[PDB]
């Protein structure tokens, strides 16, 4: 997904501050950060979830209407 | 909700009277009559203050009745 | 507590009495007949954290029949925390 | 042979001084109080001597 | 968040009690 | 189970020490500098941890026999301890440089910061004024040795020195309130304090233990998260002391606490009668914030100062206890704590320079020019320019104040932020456009400080892109609450 | 006294509540054998590439064993409990229905 | 010590027998306390309970009270404590109460 | 009040015990001790005193009255207070406290105090760093002793000594933890200084070491310090470790059975050990000796504080 | 009349904050400390005040005292008999808690007691052992031996 | 009486609060009056204790004791540091 | 063993005692309200009494912190 290409920019600017030319195999461990974005956004999901799950907790609290 | 000596502490009893009350009780009042209970054990400031007024009483009578 | 007025005396009367032991001496016999050592402060903060958890084994020993098994497990972790502090300071080397 | 005894005798005169530590503070405590010492004199025997002493009246 | 009771009725038998192992 | 973060770091860091000491202290091993070594495995144990912490999520709470005596962990002690071995582990990566370059064979600072984390992890979860007290003070204690640690420069002794003092007399004022609320209440868990804290209005009900005690707990906090009245110190506390160091009791303290006092403050004791002094703190915490890093030089004590203000900016986050405050006011601590990784990172990148101020700083666009690219985005982020996470932070927070009615504190809020808006991007141009001044040249950073600058750089600029994972965790953590 | 019962318990179903020790991790996936074996590599690993630079690579490596052993076998129990008790997946409870 | 005065060292010393007998009426003081610990709502329970070992302690001076005499002649010379005579508290329940 | 009772005797203790020491040590020797001053040396004691006593001055000086001329007294007196919860017989004890040990640990606390004191008042580098030597080293097998004591605290239920005296009526915990014992005399041996552990005592070193201005009281107070210090950590190796005044309970037709006279032996036992051990090894150099008190007898004591925990926990012996 | 004696601890915690020579800073530093052990002996806490007594005047200001002397600055009760049948001396109802049911406040600062033994050694070891008496760290091959100085 | 007990630990306090700021310039006295009012509430976590006849007020001032202990050490010891050779 | 025989002895007088003392307390408890509705006076005082519960509960009345120390 997205995280592939932002890997690669996380690894190439990483190289870009230790002076080091954008030149390497770590570009391709990004596929890393692509597994990355995949778990971040099925934690998104999973994290979605488990507030609605706490927001229809408080909605049966706080007087439930009375 | 210890003991100095064991024994179930002085109000571990007030204790679990104000905590069985906030337990089932949907409102932090009327759980109050209870928890004015609890500080009454742990401070005994209504006591002190009802024993200081006595005092306070019989010594304004005794001063108005020596000094005159 | 009912029982330490007793030495609370106790102090007062040996004062009273190392007093009379200074004062024998001076009545008679009258008119004709290195920077810094800094091992110093490391044995000075070892001893009171040494003196710090004997503080702690003292209510883990006189109360072990109540606590039984569980809180001797707990103190044997406490210690094996100590132990690791005591090995730490004999590697470093500060026991010298 | 018994020779040690004259060194065993400053060792019993400094005995028979701990003796007389134990002793001493205890037939004077023995005099002020009618009844020994009581060692393990926890909260419920100062209560006990308190009602005690109330009951004799 | 209640979650004092459950342990009180749970342990207070054993120790820090007043009158239980009295009787 | 449920200790088993805890139980891991702390046989982890006993393993490390043992293994650091043993080596360190070898004629075998020609007495080898165990730092960089007890460290790797330090930031591992770490990861390992934060491994052991995020994966049993529903196993946190397995047991009843910490609940009502020692510890309760909840989701919100769960996701912000993931976050304090985050940021720890952020941490350690960028001091691998200090290790190294900086000639110290202390490798026991590793094991000092492990277990300062572990005693972080029971702040955290700390649900009682007894454990609160007692893991605030093992981190603290960590950190007045690992901050006194440099003992060649006598700079960093009394550092380190007025570090412990102001320390030590803020657990004291910390701990004359746990004693005040405790005398005047005979309840110190959480779960107890807060059945008697209902209705306690001492404004109008008059409870004057009970008030004072809540006083000096929250002053012995802003005294430790260096709020504005009481910070006293914290500027030559960040400057004096080597700077990983200052990383570390700059970021992980204030998470650390900020979490704690979400739980005495919004939990153990809930009414508008608190939250006052945190507003005035606010105020003025934005104010010196704004006005001081307009007056400082030494990049460190700007780095001090600009920490001090953003705590300000976190604050009017809990000076409303509405669900949107305090989500604000984590937003505000992971915006900030991930900005501060960053600009520490920053400052550890430029190992060369001694305690030399923004000129010093200057010629970054011309010598690494990325590494200008980065400090500007991240001095940015501080100031809250719109496109930056920064800005996210702060603008929710203003509008967490503005729903809770508090209209004056998100002026005050806006103005400072404006005013530290305008130094920040006078600094970047001073920086950017003129002022060469004296072209000190850098060592190169490594790949550890690399990827985290990196990393947080990409969350900094691309965090408007999708604030919706931060957005949930933080509104789940203040439901929890 | 102590008990099992947790908060936000039992989201799956239970197969053994408060599973005893020699029995939960005799309850060792050939996943959980795998983060115990994946974690404990990492571990040495990284426990031999730290020590190279000191010199020490075997008592490093030995050393970041001892750690990563420690870490993923609390991290293997930890599967294997919220597998047990009703906290993960649970798929293993083909293992009591066939017992 | 003289008559039944309920004292510490007579208390103290025929405890044996104020478990065996008397034990109704102190589990009743005590099932009474544990209920409630007001000192007036067995006022009537504490009299119960006052009477039956009042009356044990006259029964226990009539029979053997040579040897009930000496017994609490040590109870009130070590104070209540048991061990330090052994031969006192067998001789006092050989001879008649045991 | 009875306090004379119990210190009284306690000075004619010492007294007779400077004596004791000489004549033990000397018989040991091949040689009699102090044996013309009295009918066997018995009036040495008093001899040595009343001389120290008719000594004039070397220098006056009683302007500097309350710095150095009351640490002595301070010494001394804590020396003697812990004698109160020592108990020689049942019911013996001055002031039976039921936290007794606690309070003897206490008592050492203190004379670390009473010993950095004397030494800094007296203003000599080298007596000073001496008395501060002798500090840390009465307190670092003070962590040994307290340990040795909380092994012995396991054993027993509380730490009343009248207790730890009457929990031995079955074995003395000398017969099981006679490993401790050693260890617990070997640390008397070592807090206290009269030892093989003495460098801070080398026999010229003591003296240019505790204080300038001798005046003879200070010198005398300083022995007579050191000589009850030695009764009292004799006094506690048999009440912790022998049987406080428990007999062997054989019974015997010959022997009615005193307590305070088993009291009065057990101590005797040790004082003469003191002695003997003294005469018999060489000096440990102070830099072996702490060397000794935290790598040897340390992980020795916590040893055994696990072992008697641990043997006592499986089987419910507690 | 020892109850209100407390003005001394009182006093002498004016004087540690008022007083320009450090001896007598330290000597009322202790004194406070024996008042208030004082006090914890009123109150019957007998152990506390043991504790305070070693704990803080036999090693607290032990230290102080180092740092000066070395490094100069320059009728209607109702006892209730049941709850007395058995006595618990405050060392029992210490461990009866702190061992078992609030033990992991009791394993922090068993941390918190590690945590200053680190710091104590990598504090003040004072380059004196390995933390520098490793070696000078001098090498022959990575010499030019003074030819060209 | 609790308050004879409490409102003199509580001025002890102040006292320790005071030389505090007063003392920014010496820093022996400093962590004197850090001690001290480490002892003010420590003796006031007991007093509360036997007030309140509770027992977490003396198991609190027992770790306060060990921990205020810790701390005067590392004080000390980063003292003792800062007086550098 | 020897303990709790001594402690099985103390727990079977403990009726005794307690009753004597509550008689004895509830003598003083009478003369103190018949003190305090004499101090009072009955018009201007306390309008109730005793009036010392402060809810369905009876503690003993009041005192210092620790006398048995
Ligand atoms: C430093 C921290 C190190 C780890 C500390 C936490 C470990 C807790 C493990 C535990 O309690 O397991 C009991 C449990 C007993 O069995 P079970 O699982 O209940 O049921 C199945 C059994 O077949 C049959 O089980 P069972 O029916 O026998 O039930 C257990 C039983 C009887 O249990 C036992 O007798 C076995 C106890 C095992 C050892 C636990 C204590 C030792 C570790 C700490 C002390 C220092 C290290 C000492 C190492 C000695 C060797 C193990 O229960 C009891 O009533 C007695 C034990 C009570 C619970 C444990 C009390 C001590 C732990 C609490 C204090 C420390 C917590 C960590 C810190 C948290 C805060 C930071 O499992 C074990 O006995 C083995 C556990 C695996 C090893 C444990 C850690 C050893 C670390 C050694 C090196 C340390 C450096
Ligand atoms: C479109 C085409 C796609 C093709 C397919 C692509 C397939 C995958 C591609 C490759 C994936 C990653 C491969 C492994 C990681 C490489 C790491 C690296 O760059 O090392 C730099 C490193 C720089 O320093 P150095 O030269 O090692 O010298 C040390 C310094 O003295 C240091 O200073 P000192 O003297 O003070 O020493 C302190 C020490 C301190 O050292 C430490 O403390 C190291 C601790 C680091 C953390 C743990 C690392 C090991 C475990 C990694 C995680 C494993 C689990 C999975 C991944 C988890 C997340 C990362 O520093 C070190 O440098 C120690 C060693 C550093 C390397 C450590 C990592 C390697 C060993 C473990 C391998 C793990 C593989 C991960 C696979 C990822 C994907 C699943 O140099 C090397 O290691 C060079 C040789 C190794 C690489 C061989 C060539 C690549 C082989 C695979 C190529 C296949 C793809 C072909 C693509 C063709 C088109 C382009
Ligand atoms: C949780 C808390 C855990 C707390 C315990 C400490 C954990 C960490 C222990 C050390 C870890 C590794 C670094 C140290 C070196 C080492 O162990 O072996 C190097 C060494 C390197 O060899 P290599 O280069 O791979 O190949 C052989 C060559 O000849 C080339 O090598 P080499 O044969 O020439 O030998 C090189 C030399 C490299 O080192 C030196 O030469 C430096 C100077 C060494 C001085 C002598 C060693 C003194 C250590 C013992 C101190 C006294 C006892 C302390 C007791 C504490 C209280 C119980 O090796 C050694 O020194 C021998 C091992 C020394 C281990 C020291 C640490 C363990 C003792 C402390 C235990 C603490 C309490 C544990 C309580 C129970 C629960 C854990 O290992 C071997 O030779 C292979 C045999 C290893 C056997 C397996 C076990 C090793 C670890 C022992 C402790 C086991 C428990 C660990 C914790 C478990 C938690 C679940
Ligand atoms: C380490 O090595 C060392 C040695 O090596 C072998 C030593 O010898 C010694 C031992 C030598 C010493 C002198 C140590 C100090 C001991 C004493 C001086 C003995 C103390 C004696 C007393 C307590 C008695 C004090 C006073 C007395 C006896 C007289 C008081 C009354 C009167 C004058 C009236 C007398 C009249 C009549 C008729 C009798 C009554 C030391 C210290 C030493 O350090
Ligand atoms: C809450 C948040 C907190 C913030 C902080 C979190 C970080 C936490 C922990 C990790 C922190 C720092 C990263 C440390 C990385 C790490 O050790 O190994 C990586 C391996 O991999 C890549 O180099 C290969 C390239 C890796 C690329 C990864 C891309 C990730 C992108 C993520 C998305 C962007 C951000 C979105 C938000 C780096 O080399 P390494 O150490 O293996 O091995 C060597 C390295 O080669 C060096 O140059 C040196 O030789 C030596 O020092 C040693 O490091």
């Amino acid at each position: 997904m997205v995280g592939a290409l932002l890997g690669l920019g996380t690894q190439m600017y990483s190289n870009a501050l230790r002076k080091l030319p954008y030149m390497r195999h770590p570009w391709e461990h990004v596929v890393g950060m692509g597994l990355g974005a995949v778990f971040a956004n099925q934690l998104v999901k999973w994290d979605v979830k488990l507030k609605e799950d706490l927001d229809v907790m408080l909605a049966k609290a706080r007087a439930a209407n009375e | 909700g210890w003991g100095i000596t064991g024994n179930k502490g002085r109000c571990y009893d007030f204790w679990m009277d104000f905590s069985e009350c906030m337990s089932h009780c949907r409102e932090p009042k009327d759980c109050t009559l209870l928890r004015e209970d609890y500080l009454e054990c742990l401070h005994h400031s209504k006591e002190f203050q009802r024993r200081n007024r006595i005092y306070k009483e019989e010594q304004r009578k005794l001063r108005a009745a020596s000094r005159k | 507590m009912l029982e330490f007025a007793p030495i609370f005396i106790y102090l007062v009367i040996s004062l009273l009495v190392s007093l009379i032991l200074l004062g024998v001496p001076f009545l008679f016999a009258s008119n004709s007949s290195s920077r810094f050592d800094i091992r110093f402060y490391l044995v000075s903060i070892l001893f009171l954290i040494f003196d710090l958890e004997v503080t702690f084994f003292f209510p883990w020993a006189v109360s072990l029949n109540k606590i039984d098994l569980f809180g001797f497990w707990s103190m044997m972790a406490f210690l094996f925390i100590l132990t690791i502090g005591f090995l730490y300071e004999w590697k470093r080397g500060a026991l010298d | 042979s018994l020779v040690w005894l004259e060194a065993m005798l400053p060792l019993g005169i400094i005995g028979g001084m701990l003796c007389i530590m134990g002793n001493s503070q205890y037939y004077i405590h023995k005099a002020y109080h009618g009844r020994p010492k009581h060692i393990g004199h926890d909260e419920w025997d100062v209560a006990m001597e308190r009602r005690d002493k109330k009951v004799v009246e | 968040p209640y979650g004092f009771w459950t342990f009180e009725r749970h342990n207070a038998q054993l120790r820090w009690d007043p009158q239980i192992s009295q009787v | 189970l449920a200790v088993f973060p805890e139980i891991f770091i702390i046989n982890a860091t006993f393993i490390l020490l043992i293994h650091g000491v043993v080596f360190s202290t070898s004629k075998k091993y020609d007495y080898p500098p165990l730092a960089s070594n007890v460290g790797w495995l330090g930031l591992l144990s770490v990861l390992i941890t934060l491994l052991l912490l995020a994966a049993g999520a529903p196993l946190l709470t397995i047991a009843h026999l910490f609940w009502n005596n020692l510890f309760r962990r909840d989701n919100f002690t769960y996701f912000c301890q993931i976050f304090l071995l985050l940021s720890t582990a952020g941490t350690i990566s960028m001091c691998f440089d200090f290790f190294d370059q900086e000639r110290f064979d202390a490798f026991e600072f590793i094991v000092l910061i492990l277990l300062s984390t572990c005693g972080m992890l029971f702040m955290i979860s700390a649900y009682d004024l007894i454990a609160m007290y007692l893991a605030i003070e093992l981190q603290s204690l960590c950190f007045y040795v690992i901050a006194a640690s440099k003992r060649k420069s006598e700079f960093s002794t009394e550092a380190g020195l007025k570090y412990l003092i102001l320390g030590a007399f803020s657990s004291g004022i910390l701990l004359f309130g746990c004693s005040m609320i405790y005398g005047s209440t005979g309840a110190t868990h959480f779960d107890q304090l807060a059945k008697i804290l209902t209705g306690y209005e001492i404004t109008g009900a008059r409870s004057s233990g009970i008030f004072m005690g809540i006083l000096f707990i929250a002053v012995g906090f802003l005294f430790k998260i260096t709020a504005v009245p009481f910070h006293m110190w914290a500027p030559d506390i960040y400057e004096g002391s080597p700077t990983p160091v200052t990383a570390f009791l700059s970021i992980a303290p204030k998470i650390s606490i900020f979490a704690n006092i979400l739980r005495v403050f919004i939990y153990g004791s809930y009414g508008a009668t608190l939250q006052q002094i945190f507003f005035f703190c606010s105020i003025a915490s934005m104010i010196l914030g704004a006005l001081a890093a307009m007056a400082q030089t030494k990049v460190k004590r700007l780095l001090a100062y600009s920490s001090i203000g953003h705590v300000g900016y976190i604050c009017i986050g809990f000076s409303c206890g509405t669900i949107e405050g305090i989500q604000s006011l984590l937003i505000g601590i992971f915006i900030y704590a991930l900005m501060t990784m960053d600009a520490f990172a920053i400052v550890l990148a430029l190992r060369q320079t001694r305690v030399k101020y923004i000129a010093d700083l200057g010629a970054l666009a011309k010598t690494n020019p990325i590494l200008a690219i980065t400090f500007s985005i991240t001095m940015f982020s501080y100031a809250g320019i719109p496109p930056l996470a920064g800005f996210c932070s702060k603008f929710y927070l203003f509008f967490a104040a503005l729903g809770c009615g508090a209209y004056f504190l998100a002026l005050v809020g806006v103005v400072t932020s404006v005013i530290g808006c305008f130094y920040y991007i006078r600094l970047v141009k001073r920086m950017f456009f003129d002022t060469p001044r004296t072209w000190i040249l850098y060592e190169p950073m490594d790949r550890n400080k690399s990827l985290l600058l990196a990393m947080t750089s990409f969350f900094i600029t691309l965090f408007l892109l999708y604030p919706s994972p931060l957005f949930s965790v933080t509104h789940q953590m203040a439901l929890s609450l | 006294n102590t008990d099992i019962t947790a908060l936000e318990k039992a989201q799956y179903p239970v197969v053994d509540r408060n599973p005893a020790f020699t029995k939960v991790v005799g309850n060792f996936s050939t996943l959980d054998y795998l983060r115990f074996s994946t974690i404990t590599g990492i571990s040495v690993t990284v426990g031999y590439l730290s020590g190279i630079k000191p010199g020490i690579k075997g008592p490093s490596m030995v050393t970041g064993g001892l750690i990563g052993l420690m870490g993923g076998f609390m991290y293997a129990y930890q599967n294997s409990a919220g597998r047990l008790m009703g906290f993960f997946p649970n798929d293993g409870e083909v293992a009591s229905y066939q017992k | 010590t003289g008559n039944p005065i309920p004292t510490s060292a007579v208390l103290t010393a025929s405890a044996k027998h104020i478990g065996m007998r008397c034990m109704p009426e102190n589990v009743a003081f005590l099932k009474c306390k544990k209920n409630d610990p007001n000192p007036e709502k067995c006022l009537d329970k504490g009299r119960d309970v006052t009477r039956c070992v009042l009356g044990l302690l006259k029964d226990l001076h009539q029979k053997c009270q040579k040897e009930m005499d000496d017994y609490v002649g040590c109870m009130y010379y070590y104070t209540n404590e048991f061990d330090l005579c052994r031969k006192e508290q067998e001789a006092f329940e050989k001879v008649c109460p045991l | 009040a009875e306090i004379l009772g119990i210190i009284l005797p306690l000075l004619l203790g010492v007294a007779f015990l400077v004596l004791a020491e000489r004549k033990v040590m000397a018989f040991v020797q091949r040689r009699k001790g102090p044996d013309v001053v009295g009918s066997f040396g018995l009036l040495q004691p008093l001899a040595d005193g009343l001389k120290l006593i008719l000594k004039e001055p070397i220098s006056p000086s009683s302007a500097n009255f309350f710095l150095f001329r009351m640490a002595p007294v301070a010494t001394f007196m804590l020396s003697l207070v812990a004698w109160a919860v020592v108990p020689f017989d049942y019911g013996m004890v001055l002031s039976d406290l039921n936290i007794g040990l606690l309070y003897l640990f206490a008592i050492s606390s203190l004379g670390v105090y009473g010993i950095i004191i004397a030494g800094w008042s007296s203003n000599s580098k080298y007596a000073f760093l001496g008395a501060l030597r002798s500090a840390a080293q009465m307190v670092s097998y003070e962590v040994s002793i307290g340990l040795i004591l909380i092994t012995v605290l396991i054993c027993v239920g509380s730490c009343n000594l009248s207790e730890i005296v009457m929990a031995q009526k079955q074995i003395w915990f000398g017969i099981p933890l006679f490993p401790v014992l050693v260890m617990f005399f070997i640390s008397c041996l070592a807090e206290t200084n009269r030892a093989p552990f003495d460098l801070p005592e080398a026999e010229a070193e003591l003296v240019a070491g505790y204080n300038v201005e001798y005046s003879s009281m200070g010198f005398a107070l300083f022995f007579l310090g050191e000589y009850a210090n030695m009764i009292l950590m004799s006094g506690l190796c048999t009440l912790f470790f022998l049987g406080g005044w428990l007999p062997i309970l054989d019974l015997p037709i010959f022997k009615k059975i005193p307590g305070s006279i088993w009291f009065s032996i057990k101590v005797l036992f040790f004082l003469f050990l003191y002695i003997w051990v003294r005469a018999a090894f060489p000096r440990y150099r102070y830099d072996q000796l702490m060397g000794l008190g935290w790598k040897v007898f340390l992980p020795l004591s916590l040893a055994w504080v696990v072992s008697v925990s641990g043997l006592l926990v499986t089987f419910q012996w507690l | 009349i020892l109850s209100v004696l407390s003005s001394l601890a009182l006093v002498s915690g004016l004087m540690v904050v008022r007083a320009k020579n450090p001896v007598h800073s330290v000597l009322f530093f202790i004194l406070v400390f024996c008042d208030t052990s004082g006090l914890l002996l009123l109150l019957g806490l007998d152990f506390f005040a043991m504790i305070f007594l070693v704990v803080y005047i036999g090693a607290i200001a032990v230290l102080f005292l180092f740092v000066v002397m070395m490094f100069h600055i320059q009728s209607l009760r109702y006892t209730v008999y049941a709850g007395k049948v058995r006595s618990w001396t405050n060392l029992e109802t210490l461990g009866n808690l702190l061992y078992t049911y609030y033990f992991v406040w009791f394993l922090v600062p068993s941390l918190i007691l590690l945590v200053a033994m680190i710091g104590a050694i990598v504090l003040t070891m004072h380059r004196t052992t390995k933390v520098k008496r490793q070696d000078v760290f001098r090498r022959n091959a990575i010499d030019f031996r003074r030819t060209i100085m | 009486d609790l308050i004879k007990y409490f409102t003199f630990s509580m001025i002890i306090f102040i006292l320790g609060i005071w030389g505090i700021l007063l003392n920014r310039r010496n820093i022996l006295i400093m962590l004197m009056s850090i001690e001290l009012m480490l002892l003010a509430v420590n003796s006031n976590f007991l007093v509360f204790s036997v007030s309140l006849d509770d027992m977490m007020g003396q198991v609190f001032a027992l770790l306060v004791l060990t921990v205020a202990a810790a701390e005067s050490a590392i004080g000390l010891a980063i003292f003792v540091i800062t007086f550098r050779v | 063993a020897l303990k709790e025989e001594k402690y099985a002895a103390r727990r079977t007088i403990l009726p005794i005692l307690q009753a004597e003392e509550d008689e004895r307390f509830v003598s003083e408890w009478k003369k103190y309200l018949e003190y305090e509705a004499d101090v009072m006076k009955d018009v201007p005082g306390w309008k109730v009494g005793e009036n010392v519960y402060n809810s369905g509960r009876w503690m003993p009345p009041a005192t210092g912190e620790l006398r048995p120390d």
